[PDB]
């Protein structure tokens, strides 16, 4: 029938750049990166990037159009907008001099510096990302390495001190479960740290713990997106610890 | 030592020589009608002769006396909900 | 409490089910925490430590050889450029029925 | 012959030539105790490497995020300073 | 007809210096007895070129550089403000007011003579093709020379077909029936 | 006086290399059997080096400083001589009449011309020869 | 100079009676065209 036009099908429909994804989701760049990390939206590579965008370079990041469509329905977008509006209300109250109203509105913010928990709740995201507890046990390697690393770090704006204490609390609860179930199998002392290998429900779990010294935070890493990873992993480890304690018939939290 | 391959290419912005640079044209921006209306309203109120009953309101308290008045009145704010 | 594992797109896309890109040369998925070898111990076996030392020694040797080679190439390039510049200065000098 | 030439876990140390992000990931720092620095006790151990950098490199290599560089200074908005009308019209 | 025969808008370059344009085409305009000139100028603010349409003066040719502005030379085809020209020169497409891109002396063979200057209030006295005397602002622009195509009306039309072909593109009424040839219901001269 | 001599810089006006700048290696005023007219054997630049800014890296600078040369037999009527000169003894007798009869000799001559021209460009001298003509 | 002394006195009086926030930022606009801002949809 009617002749098709060039660039209206194929890789152009299949991919979009990070700029187009941000403009489509109507988010800021930190919120977009945070949501992509939390929901597991991974960078992709077209066969020819010119067929997607003529101004693309080697540093251009591409994502799936269907992945951005899935991100359009995430309930955390309205949480982000509600928190922005609440911060505007707090600023208005402080500017007018209503300190009691400002404190009452700040109580609704659920700040990590006050609660020790992430600012946004990722309970539905945990179930979306891990369909099975076996998948959770398989990702516990990365989760445990990240949390045992961050349990010994100084307080920052991205990861506050109460959040670090919560990380240490979750790590200690997991260690207590391993002690009471005798699930620990192997240990190793490398030049980098202490490796532990346990066996929880038939899954071999290996993770690395730093030696208790002063850990150096260098500028070659992205510490804020690392903190987003830490928030996701503590949300995972809380549910994992609850399921393990309930399975062995113990009261959680201890 | 600097690279000998580097060169200077000055642009002469005289009449009929080069393309003019992007300058601050904010004095000549075609503003929206509401911005133009409020600015012209302020300008017209300056240009016309104001009767004393309205012109007396342009004489206000200074910063120090306004701050002292607000410092006294902030202890007597009305009851909150 | 809350226990997991016990129009909105309630299903996830196959694009989301696709596996992420691996930067490994062979293309397989890198483990999150790879299993350490005996040569990474703080008090390692003599054979493992010697093997690691020889590998790093030959890597350092070839890296230093490559660095010296490229430094010599840069030196030859700038010497040729200086010789051509002296050539140009000298040239300007004696220029001035079927 | 064309048939024969058509017929003929991941490793962190060796990576593909193409980059994922603004730059290709550099080679890892040397994690090895030199023979002049060996110690006979766990107390005098010298821990090597950076575990935060290791986790960040693991994220980039496994492809959860791309490699980007830090921006220490962002461009400011191009603005012009002008005096307020009340401060212009102040007279004493 | 594609574009109206107008000058460039009065801008900084014409007000303070000059700008050079190149004559690409000299074309016939239907309905007009005078040829038009396509002249391409440079945009001082962007990369793209700007094409204008002037009334061609006699002697202009393709590939010629013309100059428009205050400091432009006194040469046929150059567009100058009337304050920059001496007395006795003839100009074309004279602006009634500075910035209307030309209003006076536009038909073929016609021109406007600069009678005199009054620099005290910046006025210029000019003589129109009808013999009228006018006073214009001295910053009004005019193209030096005489409009090309003069002597067009010296040739008899000689044929109703040639009159018809002339007036069909000019949309003027043709043929013209007389009022005395009409009925009294149609014309006051009817009967 | 004659100006179509050795080390004369000319502009090519016809052919695939039209608009390029060449240096005369050998003027043949009397002509040959293959070319019964006044002609010249020239070496020139097909791809000029790209511009270098102060914030480029060294690898990008050495990538953009490359020069693609060519060698040519060209008629005098297809050359526009310039007042500039480019004297190089590295290009002295780099090509002869028999050079163009074998493809390998043309490649070797082009390699020699590339090396000499890249050295002269890296010297920073004769900037007009390595600047492309805009038309 | 006397003008400099007078200007210093006027600046001090202005700071005493009005404050120190005497200046404001205005945007630099390279174009004379104003566009409607892009808001959340």
């Amino acid at each position: 029938g009617k002749a098709k036009k060039k660039g209206k099908s194929g890789a152009a429909r299949n991919y979009m750049t990070r700029t187009q994804a941000v403009k489509k989701l109507q988010l800021s760049l930190p919120d977009f990166r945070k949501l992509c990390i939390w929901k597991g939206i991974y960078p992709r590579e077209p066969r020819d990037r010119r067929k997607v965008n003529k101004s693309a370079t080697a540093s251009t990041t591409f994502y799936y159009t269907k992945d951005i469509q899935y991100l359009l329905h995430e309930p955390l977008l309205q949480k982000f907008r509600e928190q922005k509006a609440l911060e505007k209300k707090i600023s208005r109250a402080l500017g007018r001099g209503d300190v009691s109203n400002a404190a009452r509105l700040e109580r609704n913010a659920n700040l990590p510096e006050k609660t020790g928990k992430p600012r946004y709740t990722l309970n539905h995201i945990i179930r979306e990302r891990y369909p099975t507890f076996q998948d959770a046990l398989r990702d516990l390697d990365d989760c445990l390495s990240m949390l045992f690393l961050f349990a010994n770090l100084p307080s920052t704006t991205a990861v506050p001190a109460k959040m670090i204490a919560r990380c240490e609390r979750l790590c200690h609860e997991f260690q207590h479960y391993l002690i009471v179930t005798h699930s620990l199998r192997k240990s190793f002392l490398s030049i980098k740290g202490i490796y532990y290998q346990a066996n929880i429900q038939g899954e071999d779990i290996l993770w690395l713990v730093p030696y208790k010294f002063n850990q150096r935070i260098v500028g070659d890493v992205d510490f804020r997106i690392m903190g987003t990873f830490v928030e996701f992993y503590m949300t995972l480890l809380g549910f994992v610890n609850y399921r393990l304690y309930t399975s062995i018939g113990l009261k959680y939290p201890p | 030592p600097k690279n000998p391959l580097l060169e200077k290419r000055p642009r002469n912005f005289g009449i009929g020589q080069d393309i003019q640079p992007k300058r601050n044209l904010s004095r000549m921006v075609k503003w929206p009608e509401y911005i133009r209306l409020q600015r012209q309203k302020k300008i017209l109120r300056m240009r016309l002769k104001v009767p004393p009953a309205i012109a007396q309101f342009q004489y206000t308290l200074d910063k120090n006396l306004a701050a002292q008045a607000f410092k006294l009145l902030n202890k007597y704010r009305p009851e909150t909900k | 409490t809350y226990d997991p594992w016990a129009p909105d797109p309630l299903k996830k896309p196959k694009t989301l089910e696709q596996k992420p890109i691996s930067l490994a040369a062979n293309g397989k998925s890198v483990p999150a925490v790879p299993k350490p070898t005996g040569g990474y111990s703080y008090n390692p076996a003599f054979t493992d430590y010697q093997q690691r030392l020889m590998e790093e020694s030959e890597k350092a040797i070839e890296a230093e050889r490559k660095r010296l080679q490229e430094l010599e190439l840069e030196r030859q390039k700038m010497e040729a450029a200086a010789r051509s510049a002296a050539e140009a200065e000298a040239a300007e000098a004696r220029a001035e029925k079927p | 012959q064309l048939a024969l030439q058509k017929i003929e876990e991941g490793d962190d140390t060796v990576l593909r030539r193409k980059q994922l992000g603004k730059f290709k990931l550099p080679e890892k720092d040397l994690e090895l105790v030199l023979p002049d620095e060996l110690e006979d006790s766990l107390r005098r151990l010298k821990p090597e490497g950076n575990l935060l950098k290791d986790r960040y490199r693991s994220m980039i290599v496994r492809g959860k995020l791309e490699a980007r560089r830090k921006i220490p200074f962002r461009k400011q908005a191009k603005t012009k300073l002008t005096e307020k009308w009340t401060f212009k019209d102040f007279r004493i | 007809r594609k574009a109206p025969a107008k000058f460039r808008p009065l801008d900084y370059a014409e007000r303070h210096g000059y700008i050079r344009g190149i004559v690409k085409e000299i074309i016939h305009d239907p309905g007009r007895g005078a040829p038009l000139a396509r002249v391409v100028f440079r945009s001082p603010y962007k990369y793209k070129q700007i094409t204008e349409t002037f009334i061609a003066n006699e002697g202009m040719y393709t590939g010629q550089f013309i100059y428009a502005g205050k400091n432009a030379a006194l040469t046929v085809g150059n567009i100058l403000p009337l304050s920059s020209v001496p007395e006795g020169t003839v100009v074309s497409n004279v602006e009634e007011k500075p910035g209307d891109r030309g209003a006076l002396g536009r038909t073929s063979g016609n021109y406007v003579t600069v009678v005199g200057h009054n620099p005290d209030e910046g006025k210029t006295r000019i003589k129109l093709p009808s013999g009228a005397k006018k006073v214009v602002p001295s910053s009004s622009r005019g193209m030096i020379g005489i409009v090309a195509g003069g002597g067009r009306t010296d040739k008899p039309l000689l044929k109703a077909s040639r009159a018809k072909h002339k007036f069909a593109v000019k949309r003027n009424r043709w043929p013209k029936t007389r009022g005395v040839a009409m009925n009294p219901v149609d014309h006051p001269h009817g009967g | 006086m004659k100006f179509l001599k050795t080390s004369r810089v000319c502009l090519v006006t016809r052919g695939r290399y039209a608009g390029k700048k060449v240096v005369i290696i050998q003027p043949v005023d009397q002509g040959t059997k293959s070319h019964p007219y006044g002609h010249a054997l020239v070496a020139g630049i097909e791809r000029y080096p790209s511009k270098i800014t102060r914030r480029m890296s060294k690898a990008r600078i050495e990538k953009r400083s490359k020069i693609k040369p060519f060698i040519k037999v060209i008629n005098y009527n297809h050359l526009m001589p310039t007042r500039y000169t480019l004297e190089l003894e590295g290009l002295k007798a780099v090509i002869n009449a028999d050079t163009f009869k074998e493809p390998s000799q043309r490649e070797e001559a082009k390699k020699t011309v590339k090396k000499v021209l890249e050295d002269r460009y890296n010297s920073g001298k004769n900037r007009w020869f390595f600047t492309p003509l805009r038309f | 100079s006397k003008a400099a002394k007078g200007a210093q006195a006027k600046k001090a009086a202005q700071a005493a009676l009005k404050g120190v926030h005497s200046h404001k930022k205005t945007k630099v606009r390279k174009s004379t065209t104003f566009h409607r801002p892009k808001t959340l949809v």
